[PDB]
Formats: structure tokens, C-alpha cells, sequence
């Protein structure tokens, strides 16, 4: 899940 | 009361729902019904029209493999705006990331929905930012797999608009289905349920003051949302099939993600 992590990182 | 405190929760949630998402429903509702001096949308009804109205999509292989894609992509951008809404919801980042994920991964779906719905009527939906739009007609036509894979939405929103909520309202519900406490496989969900108690009854004293015409929309809403989890799970398979059956179809990454270990 990435994305997911990194777009909720951001 | 508490009252001031709800109010201002909902106030909160409705400018980052501004924020988060490009076309509200009042702009969607508008361009819809011609209330805009600005020039109606390229109708998209058949394979001519797509030619024609090609230039005018958004995207940057036959004609149903097209459509999907350019659906697809959109798609995408949605959970990028449906995240950054969700961050902005109090108390959501302060969860714990494994949870925040289990939420989102969940949740999307059943905002797609409920955005959608927004951008569409009985006859078809807008898309390119209101600038074009694709007929039901149209999609439907479409050969299998993807004939039917638009119309199960169409059907959700005819049900969901006869609701008249608005931008205020949406804003409220749309973080109210993100903050699920049942989801599978949550890892915590105590604060998870003290925010959703908020949110809900944030959303009662919006549907209350901004709709006193209507009592019982609260428990009409709540309602749709137990409906649209069971509709979600049909277009979660329809996917996983048009994953494995197309081959020459890529699906984006992202969405992808989403659909690993979804019922
Ligand atoms: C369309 C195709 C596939 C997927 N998907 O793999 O999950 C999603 C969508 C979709 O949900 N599209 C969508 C969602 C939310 C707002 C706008 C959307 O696009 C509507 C649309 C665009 C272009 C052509 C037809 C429909």
C-alpha cells in the first residue's frame, strides 16, 4: 500500500 | 450548546471539502440544467460523438477499453482528493497509519458513489470538469464486461438525489462513511467510533437546520449508506473480473492497492 501511505504522508 | 461546537465542525468540513474536491455539486447541478451562461457540454451518445469529443477528455485499443481508461484515470484523481479530504477530517492523521489505510481502502468506493451521483441524472454523467457529457444510453450500449459497469451508479444516484442534499450536507456524510469503525481488520477501533459519534451528530443538526422541510433525511441518509456498501462489493468483483479477462487492459496501480484483499 504505497501510494496509500505516500499520499497520506504528503 | 455543543450546537456551536457541531456547527462548526460541519463549517470546517465543508470549505476542506471546497478545497478537496474541483467541481462541487452546485457547479455540477448548474451546468446539468443550463443555469450558467457558459456553453453547455460536448454530448458523448456514440462512437461519432467520442471521435468528435475526443479532444474535449480529459485523458492523457478499442472504443469501451478507451472509455474505461479515461474512467479510470479520473478515478484516480478521486482517491488522491477523497485522501487529502480525509486528512483534514479532526482526528483522522492522528490515527494510526494502518488504520488511516484500512479506512481510505474501505471507503473510496462508496465516496466514488457518492460523487458520481452529484455529477449525474437520469440520462447520463458529466465528466471533463463539466465540459463533456456521456450519455447512459451510450454506456450501457457498450459491450460486456463493461456495459453494465456504469449503470449499477446510475441507478444508486437517481435513488440518491431524490435526497436534494447539498454541498454542506455531503461534505458532512462523506466524512462519516470514511470514519467507519467496522471495517475488517482495523487495528484500533475506539477513537475511530469517537470521531464517527461526532460526525454524525454533526450531520443530524446540518440535515435539521438546513433542511426543516424534510425530517427523518438523517434517517433516510443512513439508510443509503448501509445500501452502498453491498452495491460497492458488486463493483469491487466486476473489476477483479475485467482485471483477469482483459489482458490487454492495465489497471492503474493505485487502484489496485484498493482492490488486494477487498471481500
Ligand atoms: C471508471 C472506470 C473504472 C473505475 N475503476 O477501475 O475503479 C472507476 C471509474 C470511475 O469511478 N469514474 C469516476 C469516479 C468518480 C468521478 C468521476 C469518474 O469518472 C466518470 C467517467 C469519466 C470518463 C468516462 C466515463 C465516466
Amino acid at each position: 500500500h504505497k501510494i496509500l501511505h505516500r499520499l497520506l504522508q504528503e | 450548546p455543543e450546537s456551536a461546537d457541531l456547527r462548526a465542525l460541519a463549517k470546517h468540513l465543508y470549505d476542506s471539502y471546497i478545497k478537496s474536491f474541483p467541481l462541487t455539486k452546485a457547479k455540477a447541478r448548474a451546468i446539468l440544467t443550463g443555469k450558467t451562461t457558459d456553453k453547455s457540454p460536448f454530448v458523448i451518445y456514440d462512437m461519432n460523438s467520442l471521435m468528435m469529443g475526443e479532444d474535449k477528455i480529459k485523458f492523457k485499443k478499442e472504443v469501451a477499453i478507451r472509455i474505461f481508461q479515461g474512467c479510470q484515470f479520473r478515478s484516480v484523481e478521486a482517491v488522491q482528493e477523497i485522501t487529502e479530504y480525509a486528512k483534514s477530517i479532526p482526528g483522522f492523521v492522528n490515527l494510526d497509519l494502518n488504520d488511516q489505510v484500512t479506512l481510505l481502502k474501505y471507503g473510496v468506493h462508496e465516496i466514488i458513489y457518492t460523487m458520481l451521483a452529484s455529477l449525474m441524472n437520469k440520462d447520463g454523467v458529466l465528466i471533463s470538469e463539466g465540459q463533456g457529457f456521456m450519455t447512459r444510453e451510450f454506456l450501457k450500449s457498450l459491450r460486456k464486461p463493461f456495459g453494465d459497469f456504469m449503470e449499477p451508479k446510475f441507478e444508486f444516484a437517481v435513488k440518491f438525489n431524490a435526497l436534494e442534499l447539498d454541498d454542506s450536507d455531503l461534505a458532512i456524510f462523506i466524512a462519516v462513511i470514511i470514519l467507519s469503525g467496522d471495517r475488517p481488520g482495523l487495528l484500533n477501533v475506539k477513537p475511530i467510533e469517537d470521531i464517527q459519534d461526532n460526525l454524525l451528530q454533526a450531520l443530524e443538526l446540518q440535515l435539521k437546520l438546513n433542511h426543516p422541510e424534510s425530517s427523518q433525511l438523517f434517517a433516510k441518509l443512513l439508510q443509503k449508506m448501509t445500501d452502498l456498501r453491498q452495491i460497492v462489493t458488486e463493483h469491487v468483483q466486476l473489476l477483479q473480473v475485467i482485471k483477469k479477462t482483459e489482458t490487454d487492459m492495465s489497471l492503474h496501480p493505485l487502484l489496485q492497492e484498493i482492490y488486494k484483499d477487498l471481500y
